[PDB]
């Protein structure tokens, strides 16, 4: 269930789903795990923010313990492409994928609650069947591990070779330990 | 004198 | 005239309005300027210099009117539009403005055509079997302001001869409390509100208060109200009076001789008994002004409010030499302590 | 008597940046009066009139155009506004005031204020709502007005009698400001785009003018807009304002004869005494104006609120020939320079 | 099925669900296991309670069995960003999560019903790999449980030592004995 919001306007009463009101303000949500469906409507909720203003920063909230990697990476290109700057915030937790949304933001509007948690590890995959195919797979897998620690080092400053050591297992972050990583800019602890 | 102006 | 000296004394009958009074020596000494060696320039159509004042209740509006025309060498008049009815009607007409005018100035039309004009409550003139008292107000008043030669009779009409006194030379300060005007001003400063973490957010009263609202005001935002572009038009200039101030309280009831303290200092000095108001009950009294929200004018209201028991008790109370009113006074948990 | 040639230099003495605008007011004005002059006393009978229709953004001189042409054309003019107006009988307003306004301006005209000129604002306003006393309904009432017809008009107000005017020969001029009608032309003619990857996103909010696109309206873009066909076939002439321009704008300030600029230089003319205005501070006015948008409209707010300490403390200062204007002064940080 | 309800207003008649009736009111509900999804609902309620006013107090009304830590998480830290005092009720349960969010909310709003239960333990979690992988996943699941006792030693005025003997197990807490432990303010036993 979904709680109706009304938004008072001069014209009139409208009723609104709580999610409804929020992306009006330039605010998408992302819940759960990222796949093909969930990672094609945020696309969409994106374009249409850009095309109503291209001047106004858009905010994006992750709380998500990670997915698919292809469905996350048409996000990450979008981002990119558009011309406002999308700001990220970490709530109650960032996976790999999630972490990698995150640190992709606008730099200097990159934000981590107070007790959010980040996870980064590299790439999962899997593959049954004939040798000739099993090398296929493994070197499709081994580029985009290689092109996802370039593009985490291109956001977080780091080097290449730190992010390659810190990526062949688990590793949790506490929100201070983020802003000294690069991945954030700063906590919002509270509203000033 | 007196105006009376209503509209439903 | 002098932009200095004229502001030195109007501050001693006005205060709380520093920013007013000088528009109003800018806009008065550029309409004389222009009278008595202007219209000889270079360029064409010198734009006619006019007031537009605007403030809540109990603003002075009229004091500082009145203290401009007490100084001021040439005449003044108070022509209200409440019973102003167009077409020559049973209640009045305007025609009738432009004759008290030489009332004043003594039936000299040289006098006259450099004289001043102000207007109160203009607000009750906005647009809505007929209508009086309505847009029509507006039409017979545009032609005074534009620019236009009445027909006045010299003396009521002993012949039926008129005198084509000029108008466009003759100032008007329109002037009057919009009610209202605030709602229509904080849809546009307001421009909605953020909901997510990074915008802020409003709180119950930050910007949407009286003070610092109309400074930012524009024509566009008069013409919702009611009254018509082409009468704001011709009176590019405004001035926004803050509603009061704390200090400025103070200052009424100890420095003007007609302050609410020595009018009742007098009612008791004849019945033979003192009176005292100590600086501590004048400021309380301040706090609890500013929250009826109605000026200088609903002072008064918390001052015999706190005397009713202090005046009735008064005359069969006898020994009484004198009566100080402490600051619990104006609280009213605790009785004034008295004098023998 | 003028040609089209000889009004268009002086609607370009005080209006600027708009070039098609003057040849369609110009062509249309000349051969509107040219079927006064001449009557029907040619074998054509009953020449039809033709109305023109503005559409243009806010503050693009659009009322400038038709107030300038009064001046020189001499003949009666009224500035209506149809945001008030209403359906035929409801508390807002009936259309009967707008015919009276036209005689307001001399009160006394039988065969001189079918001659006039009329305007009209936010003409967009009215648009037909599609969910009505202000949708279409008003539209349906304007359409026998504006083809020419005799309303009963008390002469000043009062007799026992009323006086016919035709408005036929009386022309419309439609003013208005039509937002959003980007998307509905830039879809139908140049692309359907906006959202996107590969179609046009609406970065040029500022760097290209959306006038371009203006250029190539129809009247079956307005259907949609909400309007009804009807009523834009009576109004066969259309205007198109492209935009203002930061450039225009100081060009606005020192072309024009009545330029603000040139009125303060008038001012101190009299009193001996120098201005100036450099060129590094009127291009930080367009940036203020277009930051507010509100374009020419909100210039008065930006030079008075400068000027207010400069005037004050000119007369009362002695043995200053010239004043000097910076960027700095405008933004509030600096004070202007003076010379002795 | 969800009843609904009509809003008698000056303006007219208007149609709600009984959840978003009480919604303009500043009043959310926290039903069943507390997950990614119910979790992000939540937030987006408080935070719209904010823009429509930032000096109201909010009543948060909590009947839970608990759930996932990092989904619980994000309510927290957004119960404390926000200027609004977010007043708690315990209704029917109140388990680890749901009591940390319990005694989270405003010091001197908390309440507590005369029959209602509240339950506290450690975290819950657990891994199968590699013993390298083992040890990242323990360390991390410490440092919550000892972020979680500091967090609560806080709100409840309490030692750290003396939740960390207590959360060790299971511990019940009637209604009468979480006043006298500091983690609620009183008891709305009856409407004066
Ligand atoms: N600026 C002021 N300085 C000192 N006393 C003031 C001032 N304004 C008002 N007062 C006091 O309040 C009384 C009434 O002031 P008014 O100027 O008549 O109020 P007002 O707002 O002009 O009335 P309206 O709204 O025009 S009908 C004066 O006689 C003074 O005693
Ligand atoms: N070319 C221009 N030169 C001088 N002033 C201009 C020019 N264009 C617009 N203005 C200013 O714009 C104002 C009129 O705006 P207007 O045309 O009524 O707006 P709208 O087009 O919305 O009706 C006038 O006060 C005038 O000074």
């Amino acid at each position: 269930l979904v709680p109706m919001v009304i938004e008072q306007t001069s014209r009139g009463e409208r009723s609104f789903d709580i999610y409804s009101r929020l992306l009006k303000e330039r605010v998408i949500f992302l819940t759960g795990q990222v796949e093909d469906h969930m990672a094609n409507l945020i696309v969409a909720q994106m374009l249409f923010l850009e095309a109503e203003n291209p001047e106004k920063d858009i905010y994006l909230y992750i709380n998500s313990p990670g997915g698919v990697i292809t469905a996350g990476m048409s996000i990450y290109d979008t981002m990119q492409f558009i011309k406002p700057d999308v700001s990220t915030i970490c709530m109650g937790q960032a996976a790999s994928m999630g972490a990698f949304l995150l640190t992709a933001g606008a730099k200097g509007k990159r934000f981590c609650l107070p007790n959010s948690r980040v996870m980064i590890h590299q790439p999962l995959g899997g593959y049954q069947g004939q040798a000739t195919d099993i090398e296929i797979h493994a070197r499709e897998i081994l580029k985009v591990k290689g092109r996802m620690n370039e593009l985490m080092a291109l956001h977080t400053g780091q080097s290449l070779e730190q992010i390659e050591r810190d990526t062949e297992r688990d590793r949790f972050l506490s929100a201070p330990e983020a802003v000294e990583y690069g991945l954030v800019d700063s906590i919002l602890t509270h509203r000033n | 004198x007196x105006x009376x102006r209503x509209x439903x | 005239p002098t932009p200095h000296e004229i502001r030195n004394h109007l501050d001693d009958y006005v205060i709380g309005q520093e920013q007013a009074k000088k528009v109003l020596a800018v806009a008065v000494y550029n309409h004389y300027k222009r009278l008595r060696n202007g219209d000889t320039s270079n360029g064409v159509e010198l734009g006619k210099s006019n007031i537009l004042l605007i403030g809540p209740t109990g603003s002075g509006k009229t004091l500082l009117a009145e203290t401009l025309a007490r100084l001021l060498d040439v005449p003044f008049t108070m022509a209200d539009a409440t019973t102003l009815t167009e077409a020559g009607y049973v209640g009045e007409d305007v025609e009738n403005i432009i004759q008290k005018l030489l009332q004043k100035s003594d039936y000299d039309v040289q006098k006259a055509q450099r004289g001043i004009v102000y207007i109160d409550q203009i607000d009750k003139i906005s647009r809505k079997t007929r209508d009086v008292s309505g847009e029509g107000v507006q039409q017979a008043l545009l032609k005074l302001i534009e620019g236009t030669v009445a027909a006045v009779p010299p003396q009521g009409g002993r012949q039926q001869e008129f005198l084509q006194v000029d108008t466009s030379k003759i100032l008007f300060i329109c002037g009057g409390a919009f009610a209202g005007l605030d709602k229509v001003i904080s849809h546009r400063v307001e421009t909605g509100s953020g909901i997510g973490f990074g915008a802020t957010v409003k709180a119950k009263s930050d910007k949407a208060s009286e003070g610092e609202l109309l400074a930012q005001v524009e024509p566009e935002d008069l013409i919702k109200f009611g009254l018509i572009p082409e009468f704001i038009g011709r009176l590019p200039v405004v001035a926004t009076l803050n509603e009061l101030s704390e200090e400025a309280l103070i200052q009424i009831l100890k420095e003007p001789k007609n302050a609410l303290t020595k009018q009742y200092q007098a009612l008791f000095n004849l019945e033979g008994v003192d009176l005292e108001f100590r600086d501590e009950a004048l400021d309380a009294i301040a706090k609890k002004a500013m929250a009826r929200k109605t000026g200088a004018r609903g002072l008064r209201s918390i001052v015999e409010a706190a005397l009713l028991d202090t005046m009735y008790d008064l005359p069969s109370m006898e020994d009484v030499e004198k009566v100080v009113i402490d600051e619990s006074v104006i609280d009213g948990q605790s009785e004034p302590l008295l004098i023998y």
